[PDB]
DNA sequence: ATCGATCGATC
DNA sequence: GATCGATCGATAAAGTTTTTTTT
């Protein structure tokens, strides 16, 4: 009497399918969804279905949709026998899968004894351990050479490594089998374990955990280490017996009871598992808005202007950090060399100012970007090191916060603190984009492409004025040959200053004073640099004619003398003169060189080489 | 079937009767030349691969394998009418196929890629050594017919039964001794190489089976990428994991190649050619009887770095290398040649030694701090859980034109000086720390 | 050495 | 054809002082 009720729910989900759930006509939200649904599948061909429980409980009014909740166990090989019904009468190999995904309730991993054996049920959580990619089985080919071997039986169960069952003669049944690599089609699958959230813990309680099974293409959407969502179904596997390998406390007391089955007495378990169908991980005219706004003229000076609302003033080093969040370029010669990628540009300055807000600023603005201190210089992080012989061996990779800087923008602070190894370390680091390691194991070839960002402190706290600093560096020498110029920002106590920036933090610092206007906003920025990004302007006009006798100029001028100290610009940064250059063309969206661009591209090192040069 | 027969006709005819570019025969010379030196190999050009595809992506993507076994045997008949009773000799050959369009990692493999070719890079992790391979099962019975002739055995699977044309009695097969051949085999497990990946995260294992005529081509440590098929061995049981409905995975393989170097080409300084038989050796020769080659090679060796000569007449003299020249039993002399460059803090110095990793043949780059004092040369890495205390070396026993950067890291100058400048004095050096007492010979 | 499974023989 | 008896095959084991880099 379940058959035909399989078979209502087989045609009342099916007649679902034929009409929609849409509610609004021609204002957005066209109709007949899972028609389309069909439709984009036979292009891209995925084998994929995607439907809520919202819309199948909001036709029969929860008198299907609250029988599937309890029985779906065994209701999973129904709806799939109807779907393959309609596809064939709605469309032109075919394996599928039925992803239901958003149940209104989220459990938590402490809520299941009893109804969860058969149900469907969303369970939070954080993801730890994860493991490979193994095929599964689920059909055999495999039949006994007695006289025939093609005998197709289905559906191979937690144990069933052997269909020995209805052979089409009279041959010799259940005497072998031959597990057919050509017929049999597979499904691929992983193994990972979860995790309990953080904010639910009463104490350091010893936070249980269970295991979870993804069946589909659901494998590798879960990345490891987040929060994340699961589908629903519950299961209970045992496996004691089979034919190869020889099958505390009084764990497995119910275990006894279950003994006696047909084949021979053993004392078999039963452990609870999960399985998921579906993962999800939390945690037009704006494609010619950009149109509209790449034909504006001060966008340069629109953006300077739109970069903080926690900083006031300081339009120099504006400019600097809008052109390293964008990038420039990286093509370069062929066969040998790869030149420089981006640029590198530090502040130097008293410390609880100004020079920490930007620093709040960026981690969130970039993409994948971190931050990290870097004053744990023992262990590992800055300085990269490998860990000890560990569960199967030494010599393994580690993090650090320059590895998943990869096209990411990592900040680190504090440079005095640091040791004196590192020091040529993170110089290796900076000068071309790999860095080596043969630390008791073989070379390693890594290439963490990066673009540094940074903020020491002086030598005193307060910045002498009269002298360079040269003094006021405090690190060696060729580190800073090997760094970009800094526009160090200045300080003073004036009596008109303190007073705006006074009102300038109040209406910040207001629960809601939202009366400043940036003229753009975040995201319409974010997605503006994703179109900036995907040019390649290259310099074509004769001006680097006009571009030699500025530097053959500029180093007459910092060379003080044949006996002048070593910070002496040499051709290493006419590299940064011109990938400088081409950025900032980069942001007005101007394919080419002019002279006429680079004349704020001279001053900017020129302007803070005087302020070097006394 | 029997249409088959005649694939061996259209490929022969579709393989030998013309080589590209300007015809010159390349394939059909390539040929005779690898059967000068007996040594059991041949090719197949990408751009032949790329005109022999087309009736053949549906004989490559779909049946990998026993596709070769028929192209094994027109081969033999390919330099049979060359070599005449080249079979006496090894009676064997076997095909390796060159690159491939795909640039598949460890992670990227689903049910769509087995029985079919694949490819795919790493580094090798432990390995064993050599064992031989029955490979021509010569069943026997005890009292009928015990000569089944010499079978095919597979890969891990022990393919045996218990009666068929004989009886159909529990009598088990056993063994004789009489004119089985062996191959051997080597299992190379492979591990993810750090390079191309996502960090912060894990590495991931697979298995290598190697084959007969390619044994230890590779040496561990180094990177290697490797060309093959895929398979499956459903041995019904599992022991990390409970027993379960899954299958193990092997990768067997056709070729394997060094590691390789600056990878954006589009045609070529991928496949280790080398391979200097016609065009380039009868060409050779007048390249050399000029008279300002000395003035001319090492003004064009770095062609990107404009600056002063001196340091180019040196480098390029440092790859060049003198002589190993022995002697009678007395004291060995030094064949090597050690430059040092010192130079100002932004110079192209640099490049140099970083331009030279590419042009030469086999390298290392351990630069800097991190290089311990006792990894450039052979440590002993301690015995997994039954084993025993056995030599692995690093950085110098690999490399034979090897690049250090020992600039002034101070803090570890006082360590790991002391373990290289008697690679040099006393050249030839290896240690006895809580092990063998042997000796390396790295020159 | 003991227990379980499979094969052969007898009713 | 089914049941009972006899013979053959398969099933049970255990760890925690020296030595490496590293902080
Ligand atoms: N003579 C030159 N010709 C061409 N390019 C040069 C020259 N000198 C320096 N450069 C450029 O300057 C860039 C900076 O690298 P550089 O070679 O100066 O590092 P380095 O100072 O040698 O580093 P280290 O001192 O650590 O070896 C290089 O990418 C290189 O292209």
């Amino acid at each position: 009497v379940d058959d035909v009720t399989g078979e209502k729910v087989r045609e009342a989900f099916e007649q679902f399918l034929e009409d929609f759930s849409v509610q609004s006509t021609d204002t957005g939200e066209v109709e007949k969804v899972y028609r389309a649904q069909i439709e984009f599948m036979k292009i891209y061909d995925l084998n994929t279905i995607y439907i809520d429980y919202q819309h199948l409980s909001m036709r029969e009014n929860g008198a299907l949709a609250m029988a599937i909740s309890e029985q779906y166990y065994r209701f999973l090989p129904f709806l799939q026998k109807g779907l393959r019904r309609v596809v064939r009468k709605y469309a032109p190999e075919r394996v599928f899968q039925i992803s239901f995904f958003n149940l209104p309730t989220v459990h938590r991993i402490r809520d299941i004894r009893s109804e969860k054996i058969g149900s469907l049920l969303s369970i939070s959580g954080t993801v730890t351990r994860t493991s490979e990619v193994r095929p599964e089985l689920y059909k055999a080919s495999f039949t006994c050479d007695m006289c025939r071997a093609i005998v197709d039986n289905v559906e191979q169960s937690f144990k069933y490594t052997e269909p020995t069952f209805c052979p089409n003669p009279s041959c010799e049944n259940r005497a072998f089998w031959t597990l057919n690599v050509t017929r049999s089609r597979f499904l691929d699958w992983q193994k990972v374990r979860i995790q309990e959230n953080a904010n639910e813990i009463p104490t350091g309680s010893m936070p249980r955990t269970l295991d979870v099974i993804l069946r589909g293409d659901s494998v590798e959407r879960a990345k490891p280490g987040d929060r994340c969502k699961f589908t629903g179904v519950e299961i209970v596997v045992p496996d004691v017996t089979q034919l190869g390998l020889p099958g505390k406390t009084t764990e497995g007391l119910n275990s006894g009871v279950t003994g006696l089955r047909s084949l021979g007495v053993r004392d078999l378990t039963y452990k609870i598992s999960f399985l998921a169908c579906h993962v999800i991980s939390i945690g037009s005219d704006e494609i010619n808005e950009l149109k509209e706004m790449v034909k504006d003229e001060h966008i340069y000076d629109k953006l300077v202007r739109s970069i903080a609302p926690a900083v006031f003033g300081h339009e120099a080093v504006k400019k600097g950090i809008l052109l390293q969040m964008l990038g420039g370029v990286h093509k370069s010669t062929v066969e040998g060399i790869k030149l420089r990628g981006d640029i590198n540009i530090c502040v130097v300055g008293d410390p609880s100012t100004s020079k920490s807000q930007f620093l709040k600023y960026v981690v969130g603005f970039a993409p994948r970007s971190v931050y990290t201190s870097g004053k744990a210089s023992s262990a590992a992080g800055l300085t990269a090191a490998v860990v000890r012989d560990e569960e199967g061996g030494d010599y393994t990779i580690e993090a650090g916060a320059l590895m998943l800087a990869d096209n990411g923008i990592c900040c680190i602070d504090e440079f005095d603190k640091m040791d004196i190894s590192d020091q040529v370390a993170i110089h290796e680091a900076m000068e071309q984009q790999t860095i080596s390691i043969a630390k008791a194991g073989i070379h390693a070839t890594l290439n963490a492409r990066t673009s540094i960002l940074a903020a020491a402190n002086p030598v005193g706290g307060r910045y002498n004025r009269k002298l360079s600093l040269r003094g006021n560096l405090n690190m060696t020498a060729p580190i800073m040959s090997r760094f970009d110029l800094f526009f160090v920002i200045l300080d003073d106590c004036n009596e008109k200053i303190d007073t705006e920036l006074a009102s300038h933090i109040v209406d910040l610092h207001m629960k809601r004073d939202e009366a400043i206007e940036p003229p753009f906003s975040a995201e319409q920025l974010r997605r503006y640099i994703k179109y900036a990004r995907t040019f390649k302007p290259i310099l074509t006009k004769e001006a680097r004619s006009y571009l030699v006798e500025k530097y053959k100029e500029l180093r007459k001028d910092d060379a003080q003398g044949f006996s002048r100290s070593s910070y002496r610009i040499t051709v290493r940064q006419l590299e940064s003169m011109i990938r400088l250059s081409e950025a900032i063309a980069r942001a007005n969206c101007v394919d080419e060189i002019t002279p006429s661009f680079i004349a704020e591209a001279y001053d900017l090192l020129r302007q803070s080489i005087i302020r070097v040069d006394v | 079937p029997n249409v088959s027969r005649t694939i061996a006709r259209e490929l022969k005819s579709f393989l030998l009767e013309y080589t590209d570019e300007t015809g010159r025969s390349v394939y059909g010379a390539r040929i005779r030349t690898l059967g000068e030196m007996n040594s059991e190999s041949l090719e197949v050009n990408y751009r032949h691969l790329a005109e022999s595809k087309a009736i053949l992506a549906l004989f490559l993507a779909k049946c990998p394998e026993e596709m070769l076994k028929i192209f094994d045997l027109v081969a033999m008949e390919a330099t049979e009418l060359h070599y005449p009773d080249y079979a006496r000799i090894h009676s064997e050959i076997h095909v390796r196929i060159s690159d491939f369009p795909t640039i598949y990692s460890l992670r990227e493999l689903r049910e769509s890629n087995l029985s079919s070719l694949v490819r795919v890079t790493g580094v090798v992790t432990r390995r064993t050594g050599v064992f031989p391979q029955l490979k021509y099962v010569k069943f026997n019975c005890l009292k009928c017919g015990s000569i089944l002739g010499p079978f095919f055995q597979d890969s891990n699977e022990e393919i045996r039964i218990s009666f068929c044309t004989n009886c159909k009695s529990k009598g088990p097969f056993r063994v004789n001794g009489e004119k089985t051949v062996y191959r051997n085999y080597q299992r190379v497990t492979l591990q993810e190489a750090p390079g191309t990946v996502p960090p912060g995260r894990l590495p991931r294992h697979r298995e290598v089976i190697l084959l007969a005529d390619l044994v230890d081509v590779s040496k561990p440590g180094e990177e290697v990428e490797v060309t093959g098929i895929y398979k499956n061995n459903y041995d019904g049981n599992l022991n990390a994991k409970n027993g379960f409905p899954v299958f193990a995975t092997i990768i067997e393989a056709n070729s394997i190649k060094r590691r390789e170097g600056n990878t954006a080409n589009e045609g070529e300084e991928g496949l280790d050619v080398f391979s200097w038989t016609e065009e380039e050796e009868r060409e050779f020769r007048k390249i050399s009887r000029d008279r300002g080659i000395i003035d001319k090679i090492i003004s064009s060796m770095a062609p990107s770095i404009y600056g002063h000569r001196d340091i180019k007449t040196a480098v390029a003299c440092s790859l060049f290398g003198g002589v190993p020249k022995n002697v009678n039993g007395k004291h060995s002399i030094r064949g090597d040649i050690n430059v040092l460059l010192l130079g100002d803090p932004g110079t192209a110095k640099s490049q140099i030694l970083k331009y030279v990793e590419k042009t030469a043949h086999r390298a290392v780059f351990a630069t800097g701090q991190g290089a311990s004092a006792v990894g450039l040369t052979a440590s002993v890495r301690k015995d997994p859980i039954t084993k025993e205390w056995t030599l692995e070396g690093g950085a110098l026993v690999l490399a034979d034109k090897g690049v250090c950067l020992i600039d002034e890291f101070d803090k570890m100058n006082d360590q790991d000086r002391t373990s290289i400048h008697e690679a040099m004095e006393q050249q030839s050096i290896s240690i006895s720390k809580a092990g063998i007492v042997t000796t390396l010979q790295a020159r």
